[PDB]
């Protein structure tokens, strides 16, 4: 079952990106790569998301698991794009450490709510496969 | 293969598997349609969102509470409920569990047959059994005789049992509580200049009305001291940072309860239909019914009642007579603390309707 | 055959291709035709010099920005632009490309219709959808939830918007900023006694407020710091050698923004009208817009701002509420890394507009 295994997998993603933040300019090229890894990780649940439901059967079901798949897209290509900012800004220093700072804080969000809809695609997962 | 005991509560549906314990899931329902316009590319958003989610968000929906007066206005939204909860909350298919669905003690023709039919086609649940609400606290309470009182927004109720008989003659439907103490807390709540009045700003009224209201020992001496100067003024924090000083109509608003003269509307104080039912029973039961008095339904969450209305009672009522009130902690879950022994009465699974007999015998049964 | 993510800048046209970093072409945008009789024989020299040879050819010219309070003032000069970049910048075919453009939050009717047409007839681009500036830099702000501030010269906005459903009552186009604040700049750059009256005299004072000016912490105290005779004072280098040392005028200008009375527009400082903005949106989510507020557009580079506007805004805010405004670096660029984001998203390629739905369809709907 790759949702239950993807799912875990954007948990350890995740856990480990929560302490990549907590380190250095080392982890600079790991946060780039990071936020790629997760990237191909939305790109599997988003087509796994249009698999199950063309095999899915109710209407409502496959409605509201279209509805919460086609938003993953947008936060993944998002999450690539300001990625790709925010790593070419690093190493200069005019800009202030605590816009610096903010940056990193702002994509945390944005991973935060990329896994929040990770977590609500996962429950009506769930939930469908009872169907 | 186990029974799910489902409470089509008035507020606040309640769920939650055969005892012993709690509903799984107790939630204030509410289906809203989105009231402004959509930016977000996808644009992968749910039609209407339902409860839990249209709660949180609240405002930029419009919400509409399903059951309106205890009258399911639209099944549509309802079989949206029913769906909802089972897949994505209750996370089970309903042709696995024989379901017990409750209904209130007085509803009209075809509300419970309309249920009932769609029920069985669209969820083909294989068994069921369909119960009058306040019947259900009765065994929840395990009290052999009383006047059941089951209060919910927006429709409350008054049912006389005794061992093991019901009293049709003195059975009372009261539509007033709690949505319109809702509607008329925020009529107060124009008066202290805060006007939260669109139906979605409703629900922190509603919230206020939780938390924040009070019963006094008498109003008019409440009322006294409310013209002095010492603070029954009670401060609830508003989610825009607000600050909501509220005193007099703090106890003002449950007053109602006892007179509905402050709505004015033409029924009589929980005082009254107390009596009157009880003078609408035999001599001998008026004995037994008297100490055997039962509130309900979560509303009734307020500290000074019931013993204003035990004072209020022990006036009109015949001296020496032996009054008492029956008060559960947590009076919501009183219910479905009900209907968790019901549907675990063995044989009566064969007094609970299957879909086979249902196929076989149509509505008819139902009654 | 790849996108072409094209912004309308105000200032500062922005135009690169589909990502990842930036718009490979920036440009303020000029037309200048040239004052001075032509001596040299024949003489082989464009009518009108673009950017960048009319910005090193400043002065033998008249310079016209084409975008007047924010609208084509004439289409004779856009289109120019419009195949000036296209061919003579980028070098690409207009019916190649699957062009995206962009336009403002509010403008009136029918300069987007028109512009849309032309746009079609005229270099007979395959397929375009249009946008509203304020909505790309929340994909490039990577928010859905927040009051966005979009300022290049001379058009500000103001767009409320949530998870994503945007409040159009709530959105505001200011004319104030930025090409007033040149404008009222080289007013008190009068002061230092050095003239900058023509039409590309203008541009150096750009320049300088680009450069040289700076935002406070508070007004009176500021005005006080600045009668303290310590070094306050920066020397700009002017195109003939000139030292032109300013400070008082160096925070005075900016602080314009938080108060127009001194240009004298009635118009009220953004701190205000983000109040009265966040006060005109519902109570629920009053709370999330309270720490959701991005400014934008390459003016709003001063480094007073954000935490001046924070302090001003939080004297008036609700008490203990937390608030957070600040946005990225770089913000003239934070649009143009929006557009990227959204051209990319199949399938709504096919929410954008088609050559053979404009020949069935016509410019109707396009709003
Ligand atoms: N502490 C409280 N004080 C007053 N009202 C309360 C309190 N807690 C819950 N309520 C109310 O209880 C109502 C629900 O009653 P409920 O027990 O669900 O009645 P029923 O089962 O008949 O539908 C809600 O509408 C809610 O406003
Ligand atoms: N360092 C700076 N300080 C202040 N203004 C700046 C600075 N750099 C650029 N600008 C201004 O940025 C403006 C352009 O903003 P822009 O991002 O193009 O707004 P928009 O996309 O809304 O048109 C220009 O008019 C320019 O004067
Ligand atoms: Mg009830
Ligand atoms: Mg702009």
């Amino acid at each position: 079952n790759d949702i239950i295994a993807a799912a875990k997998r954007m948990a350890l993603l995740m856990a480990e990106m929560s302490r990549l933040v907590r380190g250095g300019s080392g982890n600079k090229r790991a946060l780039i790569q990071c936020a790629k890894d997760i990237a191909k990780a939305s790109d599997e649940v988003t087509r796994l998301a249009k698999e199950v439901a063309k095999q899915c059967t109710d209407k409502r079901i496959r409605t509201n698991l279209l509805q919460v798949c086609e938003r993953i897209p947008t936060i993944s290509t998002q999450l690539k794009i300001l990625s790709t900012v925010k790593a070419t800004m690093l190493g200069r220093t005019n800009i202030s450490d605590e816009e610096s700072e903010q940056a990193t804080e702002m994509l945390v969000h944005n991973a935060q709510n990329l896994m929040q809809s990770v977590k609500e695609t996962v429950r009506e997962a769930e939930a469908a496969s009872i169907k | 293969t186990t029974a799910l005991v489902c409470d089509n509560g008035s507020g606040l549906v309640k769920a939650g598997f055969a005892g012993d314990d709690a509903p799984r899931a107790v939630f204030p329902s509410i289906v809203g349609r989105p009231r402004h316009q959509g930016v977000m590319v996808g644009m992968g958003q749910k039609d209407s969102y339902v409860g839990d989610e249209a709660q949180s968000k609240r405002g930029i929906l419009t919400l509409k509470y399903p059951i309106e007066h205890g009258i399911i206005t639209n099944w549509d939204d309802m079989e949206k409920i029913w769906h909802h909860t089972f897949y994505n909350e209750l996370r089970v298919a309903p042709e696995e569990h024989p379901t017990l669905l409750t209904e209130a003690p007085l509803n009209p023709k075809a509300n419970r047959e309309k249920m009932t039919q769609i029920m069985f086609e669209t969820f083909n649940v294989p068994a069921m059994y369909v119960a009058i609400q306040a019947v259900l606290s009765l065994y929840a309470s395990g009290r052999t005789t009383g006047i059941v009182l089951d209060s919910g927004d927006g429709v409350t109720h008054n049912v006389p049992i005794y061992e093991g008989y019901a009293l049709p003659h003195a059975i009372m439907r009261l539509d007033l509580a709690g949505r319109d103490l809702t509607d008329y807390l925020m009529k107060i709540l124009t008066e202290r200049g805060y006007s939260f009045v669109t139906t979605a700003e409703r629900e922190i009224v509603r919230d206020i009305k939780e938390k924040l209201c009070y019963v006094a020992l008498d109003f008019e001496n409440e009322m006294a001291t409310a013209a002095s100067s010492s603070s029954l003024e009670k401060s609830y924090e508003l989610p825009d940072g607000q600050v909501i000083t509220i005193g007099n109509e703090r106890f003002r608003c449950p007053e109602t309860l006892f007179q509905p003269s402050f709505i004015g509307m033409e029924s009589a104080g929980i005082h009254e239909t107390t009596y009157n039912s009880i003078m609408k029973c035999d001599i001998d039961i008026r004995k037994d019914l008297y100490a055997n008095n039962v509130m309900s339904g979560g509303t009734t969450m307020y500290p000074g009642i019931a013993d204003r209305m035990q004072k209020e009672i022990t006036a009109l009522a015949p001296s020496t007579m032996k009054i008492k009130i029956i008060a559960p902690p947590e009076r919501k879950y009183s219910v479905w603390i009900g209907g968790s022994i019901l549907a675990s009465l063995s044989t009566f699974q064969q007094m609970w309707i299957t879909k086979q007999e249902y196929d076989e015998a149509g509505p008819s049964i139902v009654h």
